[PDB]
């Protein structure tokens, strides 16, 4: 019946009221993507391949000498996605174009923060599955992002540092989701050594800065 | 030995720090021309943190004075206390910015940069053991906000081991004249965040609250907010001034109320704030300072601390009392209210006493609290910023000055940074993984 | 207790492929938490420990807090992985005037202090699956004029991953031991 | 020839210094100015001084002090209080900026910037010593430089000196009460290096000393003039048997073999019994039968702790005053009688009895009365293992998500000293469980 | 049951000395025998 | 009155190489190892612990 610093509330019985609430840990509205307005537009050179091992992406281009400055900033804007097909070739799509070609993905990362970010301000609890999967073959897939990426924790890593220790409490329980990484807190710690990893030196401080009970291993 | 260089920003920094230099001088006994007609040795003991002497028994300020606008600081001169100045501290440009941030960045203020640079070594290698230097400013205009970034953006680069405070007036939700305030207040605090890490957050509407409600005068004017805000500006740091029996120094609160290199926006207050009717009729203890100045009303920013969670409280006191009865308030009003108080911090607050009371004053205190209701601040700023930028309503006074587009989009996401990170420690659990 | 065992050339009291490994030993967590699977090289599920504090989350060994192994072998072997974080790992002994002292060895401390009960020494991890054959007998002859008769406790604190905890009556090389004690 | 240097560090060590230095300038009769008046004696010579005071020619008495402070603003109420002349110049030694309440600034980063200057004087007060006893150190484990130059001044001091009685006063930090933020991570790091350099060490909470003054003296709203008015009573007592001579003697040395059963256990806590005020002092007559029955008494204890949860390991009595000893040794038997107050089984004994026989001097302006007889206990329970299991999870409650670890891991350390750290009590709260646990 | 008064404040005077705070003289001294 | 000793706790625990040759001419100890290269050092304070023993199987150790 309280409500907090007045004349009720010092006395010698109440209840208090405390703060009402706060927008962390929880799941945030989502919003009209761009792949969506693209893909029904239609320039888009992708089809559904359907094989009987599962569902692969079909290219009716070359995949290496696409023009990655208006498509790599352009499947990152539909990583946002749940319906079933529009999350698919966002997904699929993105691990296809980083495993192919090369000497182009260094002047295209300046550009991709926006939907980095914005995947993940969304507190959904796939995507941060699906979008720290990513940021591991992100940085090995290529050469020299390391360097360019060591002023770029401060806008990416306070979405990990909520995050960052999510794990199971069961004493001699085996678990049977270690086959596919559903378990995030797990996800977000060998993202974090795979930052520090490559890099270069000079990037353990950056980490420590911002999610603060890490330890910078690898000497 | 510990000095400390004011510098004030602007045409309300001059104005502000034309009266808190008035606090000072009758503070320290010291007449309109600049003699000590004083009667003490409290006085002169330590008068070398803020004065300086000069051959004939004069005592100036160590303060610098910026202005972008000619005829604005040397209308300071004309007031009771603005011949004590030493005239090569003024410092002004010609052409003003215009109630623009750009101009005040990029253009008109690079060029005086130089000289205040200048005056500001001039005047910070003549001490004993340079502790700190004095901002003061507000974030709506642009000559005070686009200077403040460039100074402390450039002076904490040379001096970088110095305490470097900050007064910032936040710009108000419901009153505003400035048409462009958006614009300037979420571009100035991503270098507020990055360059201070010390920084005091007041508003207006919020210092007209207490004027209204509170010591119920009937024609408050600047001059009374400005003196709302010296006599918090003075108690902060009286323990560097006046010998203590529990005394806390500026490095001593700056050390205690941050946990995390970026939490640094407070709250003030100030404690026996009394209607003149009601001034006579009312006692002065220290439940009476401490239920004043806890008091949600009586604060001295626009957020109210029953929306979140009090991460650190401060309490500096002004007089002769007793560390039994300052020592179990704060236990009291903690332990009585405790859904507010955060949770991994098991005792919250910091006090300190000093034995030398305002003038006419039996007892005062003082507030400084960090919360977790700072966060609503940035989000309505977030809101007015983006609901303006988003068919782009006034960009090209400041695109057509040397600017990107994009500029804006990354210093609202370097405020999106702070609006998640007061969420996060706001709900985070003594025990994790209680709540996901 | 372990006392009416018979007390052979090994002896174990976990290991990680079991109906239920942690039956004997307490589990205690504290902004922690515990599993079943961690696997590098070797496909075989192993126990984990840890959280951000090296100190509350632990796993002691009587989970009655009074009753004591006794156990008499001269070495105690770990099969431990190596992680690039903090450890602490506890097993105190008895010896022959019978008093109850201590031997910790954790990644963080300069150097070894000796004192009555406690005696805390550093230790270094190999980057690999580390096993590690401690020494007893020897380090309670070097810290104390004592000798060896038994060792009561064994404590593991936060970060790491367990599998195999058994004592040895000597050392062994490595191909002298038996297939389900080795390495891999 | 018995002799000992005083040390005062930190701004709450200059506190406890001038409620201890006055004590000592009326225990004698040297005034404000530090040479005896020529008329107007005030006791029989035989330099009783010459524990704490030294001699020029001209006939002036100087302490034999240090006061050690990093903020010049307190000691320079020293330099123009009453007590002005009573000083050289060069023992009150202020650096320029302080610790700012972090240990680890004080350790390392500001502190040597003032300890080739503090082990120069000390050289010059103890080498004109011939039998010098030990030292005394005055701190609290609140603050930077009572947390951090302390452990660099002893240290530094057990190697330069070997092994001198070198004694620790201190503040602990309560439990409830705080008045800082960054509390418990000074007393987590400060004890681990008054373990190992100090020989023995005094626990006392601000916070109980503000129960008995409210409840005892009587006074509502105390100050910290009236905390260390007591404290002094306690400092006169412990040296009382070094000055005057008595029926008993127990000097420094015969405390530590004592009291002390192992090397790790060096907190004793303190009381001191009739704190009795003038109005109700002087009615009661105050036999010594019943001064001893009040240092049990656990409302009076001088910290939060109260040795009903645990079993006592030695005592230790300071009586002064018109006391004898078969009176003593009447009521040091009554209370072996009670099931109540359990005593260890590897102390029959159980007590160490000293008789001096000056009574207490008393103060002007100060709170208590003129006594005939009063006691002070040394006790060693096995109830201070509730002071680091409080300590340990408050400690935790921070440590867990690493808050305010940057203000000293930037400040010349690394993380590892945190954690090195919280081990030495999960060590000591073991230990007081060892040596209390019965053998069958 | 009581002998003296060292044992009547030691009885069951149901006050820990590590827990109650800022307390009055009578609340120290309360026996079970005064609840129930 | 008496009190076990540690000869007791450690025959129990199975250190020592003795064994009984139940003999048709009476009992000796088998030993399994060489005598002379025995730890004597560690032995015959142990031995000399069992001498306090009255019930059959470990006085016969001692004494024989
Ligand atoms: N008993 C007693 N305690 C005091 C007194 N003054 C301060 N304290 C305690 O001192 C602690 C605060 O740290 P300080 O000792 O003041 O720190 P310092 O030694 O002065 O050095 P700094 O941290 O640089 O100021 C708190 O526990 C206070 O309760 C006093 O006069 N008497
Ligand atoms: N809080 C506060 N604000 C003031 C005072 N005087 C003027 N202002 C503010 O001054 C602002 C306009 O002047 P300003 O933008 O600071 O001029 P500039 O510094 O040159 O850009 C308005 O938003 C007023 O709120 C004062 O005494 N206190
Ligand atoms: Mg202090």
């Amino acid at each position: 019946v309280s409500e907090g610093f007045t004349v009720k509330a010092m006395m010698k019985n109440s209840v208090v009221r405390g703060p009402p609430s706060a927008g962390a840990f929880k799941e945030r509205p989502t919003k009209p993507t761009a792949f969506r307005k693209f893909y029904e537009r239609g320039d888009f050179p992708i089809a559904l391949e359907h094989d009987s091992k599962g569902n692969k992406i079909a290219w009716k281009v070359e995949i290496e000498k696409l023009d990655y400055h208006h498509y790599l900033p352009l499947f990152f804007d539909g990583l946002c996605e749940m319906t079933f097909p529009y999350e698919f070739f966002a997904r699929q799509g993105i691990h296809d174009m980083l495993e192919h070609g090369g000497n182009k993905i260094l002047p295209v990362i300046p550009q991709l923060i926006i939907p980095i970010k914005n995947a993940l301000n969304l507190r959904n609890r796939q995507v941060i599955c699906v979008t720290l999967k990513v940021l591991q073959h992100l940085v090995v897939s290529a050469e020299m992002v390391g360097e360019a990426l060591v002023p770029y924790y401060r806008q990416i890593l306070p979405i990990l540092n909520i995050f960052k220790n999510k794990n199971v409490n069961s004493g001699d329980g085996i678990d049977y989701s270690q086959q596919k990484r559903e378990n995030i807190g797990d996800l977000i710690q060998e993202t974090l050594e795979a930052f520090e990893r490559y890099g270069g030196e000079d990037a353990f401080i950056n980490i420590k800065y911002m999610v603060p009970t890490y330890e910078s291993c690898l000497l | 030995m510990r000095e400390i260089v004011h510098l004030q920003a602007g045409q309300c920094g001059n104005q502000i720090g034309a009266k808190f230099w008035e606090v000072i001088s009758d503070e320290h006994g010291i007449d309109p021309t600049g003699t000590y007609h004083g009667d003490s040795d409290l006085q002169l003991e330590r008068i070398n943190v803020y004065y300086n002497e000069a051959t004939g028994g004069k005592y100036v300020p160590r303060a610098v004075l910026v202005d972008l606008e000619p005829g604005t600081m040397d209308s300071v001169r004309s007031g009771p206390f603005g011949q004590i100045f030493r005239p090569d501290n003024f410092v002004f440009g010609q052409s003003g910015a215009g109630n623009n941030w750009a101009k005040g960045h990029y253009t008109e203020g690079a060029e005086l940069v130089d000289s205040v640079l200048d005056v500001v070594r001039k005047e910070a290698e003549s001490c004993d053991c340079l502790q700190g230097f004095q901002l003061t400013h507000s974030l709506g205009g642009g000559t005070g906000s686009g200077m403040g970034t460039l100074l402390i953006s450039k002076i904490r680069e040379e001096y970088p081991d110095r305490i470097m405070n900050t007064f910032s007036v936040v710009p108000s939700p419901k009153v505003s004249d400035t048409v462009v305030e958006p614009y300037n207040a979420t571009l100035s605090v991503h270098q507020l965040v990055e360059n201070t890490d010390e920084t005091y957050c007041i508003d207006n509407e919020a210092l007209y609250d207490i004027c209204f409600r509170t010591l119920k005068l009937t024609t408050p004017t600047y001059g009374d907010l400005n003196h709302l805000v010296s006599a918090t500006m003075s108690g902060v740091t009286t323990c560097l001034r006046f010998p203590g029996q529990l005394n806390a120094d500026l490095r001593k609160l700056a050390v205690n109320m941050v946990p995390f290199p970026r939490l640094h926006f407070f709250m003030p207050g100030f404690a026996p704030l009394t209607s003149r009717g009601s001034q006579q009729y009312r006692a002065l203890t220290v439940p009476e300072l401490t239920q004043q100045m806890f008091d949600a009303k009586n604060m001295m920013a626009a957020c109210d601390p029953r929306h979140g969670r009090y991460l650190t409280v401060a309490a500096v006191f002004r007089g002769r009392m007793s560390m039994k009865e300052v020592d179990e308030q704060m236990l009291n009003v903690q332990n009585k209210n405790s859904s507010y108080f955060v949770e991994w911090i098991p005792n919250n607050v910091k006090t300190a006493v000093c034995d030398i009371p305002p003038r006419g004053l039996k007892m005062s205190a003082t507030f400084i609290g960090n919360s977790t209701a700072i966060q609503e601040l940035f989000k309505r700023i977030s809101e007015q910023f983006t609901a303006m930028f988003r068919r782009k309503a006034f960009l090209h006074w400041y695109t057509g000055e040397g600017m990107d587009e994009m500029e804006f989009t990354e210093a609202e996401s370097n405020m999106n940074d702070l609006v998640s990170e007061y969420q996060q420690y706001q709900d985070a659990t003594a025990e994790e993984e209680g709540e996901f | 207790m372990f006392k009416n065992t018979f007390q052979s050339g090994f002896l174990s009291i976990l290991y990680s492929i079991g109906s239920k490994p942690l039956q004997i030993w307490d589990k205690k967590v504290r902004n922690g938490h515990i599993k079943r699977i961690t696997d590098n090289d070797i496909q075989s599920l192993v126990l984990e420990i840890e959280g951000t504090n090296v100190s509350t989350t632990y796993i002691t060994c009587p989970a009655d807090p009074k009753k004591t192994l006794g156990i008499k072998l001269p070495f105690l072997v770990m099969i431990i992985k190596n992680l690039k974080k903090y450890f602490t790992f506890e097993v105190q002994v008895l010896d022959d005037k019978n008093v109850r002292r201590r031997f910790r060895a954790s990644n963080y401390q300069s150097t070894t202090r000796v004192k009555p009960f406690i005696c805390t020494m550093p230790m270094r991890l190999d980057d690999g699956w580390n096993q590690i054959q401690f020494n007893l007998s020897d380090f309670t002859r070097r810290a104390y004029g004592t000798n060896y008769i038994e060792t009561l406790r064994v404590q593991i604190h936060a970060n790491c991953r367990i599998r195999r905890v058994y004592f040895s009556d000597r050392l062994y090389s490595e191909d002298e031991l038996p297939a389900e004690f080795k390495l891999y | 020839m018995r002799e000992c240097i005083s040390v005062h560090v930190g701004q709450a060590g200059v506190q406890i210094g001038n409620a201890c230095w006055e004590l000592y300038c009326l225990e004698h009769g040297i005034q404000p100015d530090g040479q005896m008046p020529s008329d107007k004696t005030i006791g029989g010579g035989d330099d009783s001084f010459n524990t704490f005071f030294s001699e020029t020619g001209a006939g002036k008495h100087v302490p034999r002090a240090v006061f050690v402070d990093l903020e010049p603003t307190v000691i320079d109420e020293v330099r123009t209080g009453t007590y002005r002349q009573l000083f050289h110049p060069e023992q009150l030694i202020t650096g320029k900026e302080d610790a700012a309440n972090n240990y680890a600034r004080g350790h390392y980063t500001i502190g040597k910037e003032l300890i080739d200057l503090v082990l120069d004087r000390i050289r010059k007060l103890a080498d004109q010593c011939t039998g010098l006893q030990g030292f005394l150190i005055f701190h609290s484990f609140g603050g930077g430089t009572g947390s951090g130059f302390t452990s660099l001044l002893m240290e530094r001091l057990s190697v330069d000196y070997g092994k001198k009685s070198k004694l620790e006063f201190s503040i602990y930090p309560a439990p409830q009460v705080s008045t800082a933020v960054v509390e418990p991570y000074n007393s987590i790091l400060t004890t681990h290096t008054t373990l190992e350099h100090s020989d023995c060490a005094f626990m006392v909470d601000n916070e109980a000393i503000y129960d008995i003054c409210r409840r005892n003296l009587d006074i509502e709203r105390p100050t910290y003039t009236n905390l260390n008015r007591l404290i002094g009573q306690i400092v006169s007592s412990i040296t009382a048997s070094l000055r005057f001579d008595g029926a008993l003697n127990v000097d420094l040395t015969e405390f530590q073999t004592n009291l002390v059963p192992y090397p790790r256990i060096h907190f004793p806590l303190a009381t001191y019994a009739p704190v009795i005020s003038a109005e109700k002092a002087y009615h009661e007559q105050l036999s010594v039968a019943e001064i001893t029955n009040a240092c049990f008494e656990p409302a009076n204890q001088m910290v939060k702790c109260d040795p009903r949860h645990g079993k006592y390991m030695a005592c230790c009595l300071l009586y002064r005053g018109d006391v004898v000893p078969k009176d003593v040794n009447a009521a040091i038997a009554t209370i072996k009688t009670k099931r109540t107050i359990q005593f260890v089984d590897w102390c029959p004994t159980g007590f160490k009895v000293g008789i001096n026989y000056q009574p207490p001097t008393v103060v002007p302006g100060g709170d208590l009365a003129k006594v005939q007889r009063a006691v002070c206990m040394l006790s060693n329970t096995t109830a201070i293992a509730e002071a680091w299991a409080r300590l340990d999870h408050k400690f935790d409650l921070m440590y867990a998500k690493r808050a305010f670890v940057h203000w000293y891991v930037g400040e010349g350390m690394e993380e590892g000293e945190f954690s090195e750290a919280r081990e030495d009590m999960a060590a000591l709260e073991k230990d007081y469980e060892e040596v209390g646990m019965d053998s069958v | 049951e009581i002998p003296k008064d060292d044992l009547d404040f030691r009885l069951a005077a149901l006050y820990n000395h590590h827990t109650g705070t800022f307390k009055n003289k009578s609340e120290i001294l309360t026996h079970q025998e005064t609840i129930q």
